[PDB]
């Protein structure tokens, strides 16, 4: 649950 | 004195310092800036609007929106800027949060996994359902408009074109419009932004617009020669420009199967693809039944995708009467106002 499950180093 | 940007004047006042360009966004120019008071680099951007009756309703809109709007898929307003008297207050800073980049930008150099479109997708839904709850419409989603930052939290902003829907003009950029609207004609339903959201997928299935086309006819052209030749209740449906005798005298189009345009595409993003990118308004896929859609399935919960408190509800006075309201929205934010 909650605001999770994502990341992408970018500008 | 107040500090200088480009040569620009940029007074944001003793709560923001270290100031850095980045680019240019309406009105005017818009720069970065340390707020001493959340220890955190928000987004300003620098606004003159008010000897314009156009962008002053775009502002207005802007900023009585978002105001009234919360939630985490929509970017909000942390703070505006203005002389403490409208005789003086010439440009307007609305201070907002600084995401890393935006979905224009990335892409465009960057490759998304399919992980990320499903997710970025549904973020973007979660949160229209809430505009399409508020009784509004965006009118204006495209990946320049869907902020983010490298945790993968999207926000839609720019509610500048925004409008209020309901049962019962100068356009910049169409790549992103569904057919019954084509060459100024303003959308009026909640079945527009579902189409330029398809359009926003097939983006980030691909990198590249999906409709792009020299003029509107061009661009319509380039729709049926994916989707193939809609039928005649499609046609004499939401499409009446009265140049849809264009496409009246058009021969046969066929189909191009989505999993050959994007034979590295997942099965349930396309399938849903398709339901977004329907010509005929009336049977594209309601935000709420897409929420629900198999692709989005490991994130849908319609406990946490919340709805307006309450509906959106006058706006063609003259300039000097919307600075007024411009001023009367902004008196919030002044020192000691309640």
């Amino acid at each position: 649950r909650r605001l999770q499950k994502g990341n992408l180093p970018v500008r | 004195g107040p500090e200088m940007v480009r040569g620009q004047v940029f007074d944001v006042g003793p709560r923001y310092t270290n100031l850095s360009y980045i680019g240019e966004g309406a009105y005017g120019m818009v720069c970065s800036a340390y707020d001493n008071l959340n220890k955190v680099r928000v987004a300003i951007k620098k606004i003159s609007p008010f000897e314009h009756q156009t962008y002053c309703q775009r502002t207005l809109r802007e900023i009585k929106i978002l105001l009234r709007f919360r939630h985490e898929n929509i970017i909000g307003i942390n703070d505006i800027i203005r002389a403490p008297t409208i005789e003086q207050m010439k440009d307007v800073y609305i201070v907002q949060d600084l995401m890393e980049t935006d979905l224009y930008k990335l892409l465009k150099t960057q490759h998304l996994s399919n992980d990320h479109i499903c997710y970025f997708l549904y973020q973007i839904l979660r949160g229209l359902k809430y505009i399409h709850s508020a009784n509004v419409l965006h009118r204006d989603l495209k990946p320049s408009n869907l902020l983010l930052n490298t945790t993968c939290d999207l926000k839609i902003c720019d509610f500048g074109l925004a409008r209020v829907a309901d049962p019962d003009e100068y356009v910049a950029t169409r790549w992103y419009r569904a057919p019954e609207i084509m060459l100024n004609s303003k959308g009026y339903t909640k079945s527009i932004d579902i189409w330029s959201v398809g359009c926003i997928l097939a983006e980030m299935l691909s990198n590249r617009p999906i409709f792009p086309g020299k003029h509107y006819l061009d661009q319509l052209n380039h729709i049926l020669g994916i989707l193939g030749s809609p039928s005649q209740e499609d046609l004499n449906c939401i499409i009446n420009l009265k140049a849809r005798n264009y496409l009246l005298s058009l021969p046969h189009k066929n189909k191009v199967p989505w999993n050959r345009l994007f034979p590295n595409a997942d099965s349930k993003a396309l399938d849903l693809l398709d339901k977004m990118l329907t010509f005929n308004p009336h049977k594209r896929i309601e935000v709420e039944q897409a929420l629900a859609h198999p692709y989005l399935e490991q994130y849908y919960d319609p406990s946490d995708e919340p709805i307006a408190e309450a509906p959106f509800k006058l706006d063609d006075l003259p300039k000097e009467k919307l600075k007024e309201l411009i001023f009367e929205e902004t008196a919030r934010f002044q020192p000691g106002y309640r």
